Parts: structure tokens; sequence; C-alpha cells
């Protein structure tokens, strides 16, 4: 659920 | 103990491989077949700016202890993370790599890696979660500097020296690489943008923000200078070990996942340190869309509990803006926070208002007397100015969560406003378009009130409701209040 750079 | 190149990757990864006809995404929520094909030291592109590639990095730097926690990680990805650290770091700057096995189904995932030079493994005998697991690794650390990594990362060329340099100069800096993307489907390593900062909305969920055009322009002189960030992503950072201890480690009552990145960011800034992203440091990470593991009690409730513990200790009265965005969080019990409060007292930390004004000014904050704030949603559409100014109509557009023309407030004066323009009932005949006009407190045409459980907007002193049915043939209108879906509207924060 962490979103990418 | 065995040098990493002598480790038997084939044996280690073999026998947890995806069997024929099985789903390669089920166990990890990334493609394990593609992860398992890769060599433990596969080559990856150098994604650094040219300027980094030319620098010669200082030598006499303090060594670090690398802490990696994991719970049922894919063997290929865990091994690769460990070898990238060993292969891409000057050996004298790696004191040790501490692996914290957070109650994985199979203890051998961790224990077999214990053969490798510099690797130490610690096994939790019950599930503790990432916060307690990190603290246990930190406690075991022998070096002066701590480095945390997720268990599915790949360090790039000269990733470490730029980070250690910052903290050797000033131990109150907590620093992060640029986090490159390792694609969850094909495992290609992809260079991320260097123009990003960490942030969040009032729901307290981490998000990436672009730097402003002005911030970008002021860096044109040194494009690989450190970037101050309001918030770190959380899993990849470097911190002075004594500093980590003095500031109170992590909140040991947080469980599983979520919220600790927010808590430590607020604590570091408010209590006198800083958070940086360092463009010359690059580390890839497998970003995924779902958690592959369990959350005892449910993931929604754990995340909320952890986030409450952070908000209640650090955010002062601004915690109410989180409860306005996530009203269901008010019902989640969060336990005892006394030792965290006492920590804050003891450190003499600045108030949250100071953080908002000096660290994260670009976060839009409601006036303290606003009744409601944010976007005004109807299904997947949002109230939108369409770029119009005074005397112009208003419409709807797909919600995009990027603010600007979709940012509104319901004020203490009962006006629905964007900047200094207000929704104005210029004509009370049903079916009339409304218009944007300069806000005036004494103009009764601009007064609105929430009705039916904060699900509609009625013009005060009338039976007229805000209605979208004419949105594509003229703009929003006023219509007699009735059971129409085109009269449904909800603000994202209700105060
Ligand atoms: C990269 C980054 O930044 N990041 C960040 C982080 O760090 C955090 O901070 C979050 C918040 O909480 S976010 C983000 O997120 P993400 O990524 O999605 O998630 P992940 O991967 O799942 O991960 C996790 C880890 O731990 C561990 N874990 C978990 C759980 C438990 O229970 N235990 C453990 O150990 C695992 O294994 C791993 O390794
Ligand atoms: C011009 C137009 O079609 N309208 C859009 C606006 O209504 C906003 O959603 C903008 C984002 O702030 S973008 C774009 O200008
Ligand atoms: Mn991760």
């Amino acid at each position: 659920s962490t979103c990418p750079a | 103990k065995v040098r990493w190149p002598d480790f038997n990757q084939e044996a280690y990864v073999g026998g947890t491989m995806v069997r024929s006809g099985q789903d390669p995404y089920a166990r990890n929520k990334f493609n394990q077949v593609e992860s398992d094909k890769l060599r433990m030291d596969r080559a990856i592109p150098d994604t650094r700016h040219d300027q980094c590639q030319r620098k010669q990095w200082r030598v006499d730097l303090p060594a670090t202890s690398v802490v990696i926690t994991f719970h049922n990680e894919a063997r290929s990805a865990l091994l690769r993370t460990v070898v990238s650290v060993l292969k891409k770091s000057p050996p004298h700057l790696i004191k040790e790599i501490i692996l914290v096995d957070d109650y994985s189904n199979d203890p051998e995932d961790g224990a077999l890696l214990g053969k490798i030079e510099k690797v130490r493994v610690l096994r939790n005998d019950r599930r503790e979660g990432l916060m307690r697991s990190r603290v246990r690794g930190a406690d075991a650390a022998q070096a002066k500097v701590l480095t945390f990594l997720d268990s599915h990362c790949e360090c790039n060329e000269h990733w470490l020296e730029p980070l250690l340099e910052r903290v050797a100069e000033d131990r109150t800096r907590v620093v992060s690489p640029i986090i490159d993307v390792i694609n969850m489907d094909n495992f290609q390593y992809v260079g991320a943008s260097a123009d990003l900062k960490g942030g969040f909305d009032w729901n307290l969920v981490f998000k990436w923000d672009y730097m402003t055009p002005e911030q970008r322009r002021s860096r044109q002189g040194n494009p690989v200078a450190p970037i101050k960030t309001p918030m770190i992503a959380g899993g990849l950072f470097v911190m002075d070990k004594f500093y980590f201890e003095e500031l109170g480690k992590y909140d040991m009552m947080m469980d599983v996942w979520g919220g600790e990145n927010l808590e430590i960011s607020f604590r570091v800034w408010q209590c006198g340190g800083s958070l940086e992203i360092i463009p010359c440091s690059r580390v890839g990470h497998v970003f995924r869309k779902q958690h592959p593991y369990t959350f005892p009690g449910g993931s929604g409730t754990v995340f909320a509990r952890n986030t409450r513990r952070a908000a209640e200790v650090w955010m002062d009265e601004y915690k109410n803006f989180y409860y306005a965005a996530v009203p269901s969080a008010r019902n989640v019990p969060y336990g005892n926070i006394q030792s965290r409060l006492e920590l804050r007292k003891k450190l003499s930390c600045k108030p949250f208002k100071w953080y908002l004004e000096n660290v994260y000014p670009e976060l839009r904050v409601p006036d303290h007397q606003d009744i409601a704030f944010g976007a005004l949603q109807q299904g997947t559409n949002c109230l939108d100015t369409l770029g119009h100014f005074a005397d112009g109509v208003v419409g709807v557009y797909e919600c995009h969560n990027a603010g600007g023309n979709q940012e509104w407030a319901l004020t203490k004066e009962k006006s629905v406003k964007h900047m200094d323009l207000c929704l104005t009932v210029v004509d009370r005949a049903p079916g009339s378009l409304i218009k944007l006009q300069g806000c005036r407190e004494d103009d009764s045409r601009q007064k609105w009130e929430q009705i039916e459980g904060n699900s509609k907007l009625r013009h005060v002193g009338s039976n007229l409701c805000l209605d979208s049915r004419t949105a594509k043939s003229g703009g929003l209108s006023v219509e007699v209040c009735g059971p129409a879906l085109s009269q449904q509207w909800k603000f994202t924060l209700n105060l």
C-alpha cells in the first residue's frame, strides 16, 4: 500500500 | 561463515519456488517467478545524475549497522537485498547486517542466511510487527550509525557514502536515498524522479509531492543538493544511532505496519532535527499494491490505531482535521500514550503549528472556524471552477485529488468558497444557474447549509438545493430540494 516514486 | 559469492543461491531459493500451475503472485503480491530467475547480484542500471557519477566520495566515515526486518519474504528478494548491501558498499563501512525475522512461517528463510559474512539473525518467537522488530535490531546494533531497509530492495552504485556524509557532518539529520522502482510484475529496475518530496493529506496517508516550480528553479545551480522533506517514506533511511535512541526510538505500542513513518517524521522535525532526501543515493524497492501478510484485528483498524497514537501525541488540535477526514477513526481505541507524551515533554519539542508553518507550508489547512473543507464530491465527480473567475458558471469534473480548482470550504459565514470567490444564487427560479462572485458576508445569496446527514447543500432561507443535472448544458444550478442523485454532495472533511 506504499506508492512508487 | 561464508563470503557472499560462495553462498549457494540455487539451493536456498530452490524448494520455495513457485510450483507448476500455481499463482506466482499469491504469496508475496509480486511476481515470484520473475524474482526467482534473477541472480543474487544481478546488474542494474546506474540511475544517478552525472554529477554524482564523477564525485569521489570521502573515506573516513563511520561504519553502519544495517537493519532489515521481514515477515514471510521471498527468499530470492531477501537474499538479493543482503547481497546488494554487501556488494555495493565499501566493506569497511558495513559493520554488520542484522536481519530480524518477524515470526516467518519457516525459520530457515532467516537462519540459512546466518552463514553469510557479517549477517546476524534475530528471530521473534511471536509476531511483533515492523516497529518492534526495528527497535530490536537497533538495540542489537554495534555501529554508531543505523541504516534501515525493507526486505526487497537493491542498492545502487555508491549509495551509502552520500548518506553517511550527511550524518557524519550533523547527527541530527535523518536521511533517505531516492527510492528507485523495482517493477512488481517484471522486476525491471527503473530510475525514479529526483523532483519529488514526501508528504501527506489530512487522512495522514503518505504521498509523493513534486517540488514547486520555484523550489526547482532555486536548485538549478546544484541539482543534486539535499532535499528537505516533510516526511520520509519510512523504510529506507540512515540515522545516527545515539540520536535514534535519544529521540525515543519508535513507539513500541504500534502494531504490524503503518503510522510509524508519520510519527518519526513529526518527532524529528518538531524536536530539532531534519529529514532529507539525497539524490546521489539510489536504492530500488519493490513497490506493491497489496499487503501479502495478515493484520491481527484487521488492517483498517490497526492502521487507524497506529495513526491515532501519532496524531494524539504530536498534532495538538490539528488532530481534528484527521478525524474530519476519517471520522471512523474516532471509534478506534488506541491504548496508553503517557510515555510518548512524557518523551515529548522531556525533549522540549515545538508545536505542530510550527511544523505546518516551517516544514510543510504547502499542506492546505482549513481555517479554524470552517464548517467543512476539501473537495465536494458527487460519486466520482467533484465541484470544479473549470478555471472560471467572477461572474462565471461552475461545474463538475472527475475528482483528481490534486486540489486547485477542486478545493472548497464551507465557511463560518455559511459560504461555499474557493479562494475569495463564493457560490452565489443569482436567481431563485428553479433551474437557474449559479455564479461565482467575490465573497461578501452580508450577501444572503451566498449562504448555504448542509442537510440530511451532511449529504446535500441547501440555499439558506429557501427550498433550493445545489444540483448538477444541468452541469454539461450550462453549469450547476439551484433546483427544488428533492430525491435526486444530482443533489448529493459530500465534503471530504467535515469539522
Ligand atoms: C520503502 C518504504 O518506505 N516502505 C514503508 C515501510 O518501511 C513502512 O515504513 C510503511 C509504514 O509502516 S510504509 C512503507 O510500506 P511497504 O513497502 O508496502 O510495506 P512492506 O514492504 O510490507 O514493508 C514493511 C517492511 O516491514 C516488514 N514487516 C511487515 C509487517 C510485519 O508484521 N513485520 C514485518 O517485518 C516487511 O517484510 C517489510 O520488509
Ligand atoms: C481547464 C479545465 O478543463 N479545467 C480543469 C480544472 O477545472 C481543474 O480541475 C484543474 C486542476 O486544478 S485542471 C483543469 O484546469
Ligand atoms: Mn516494502
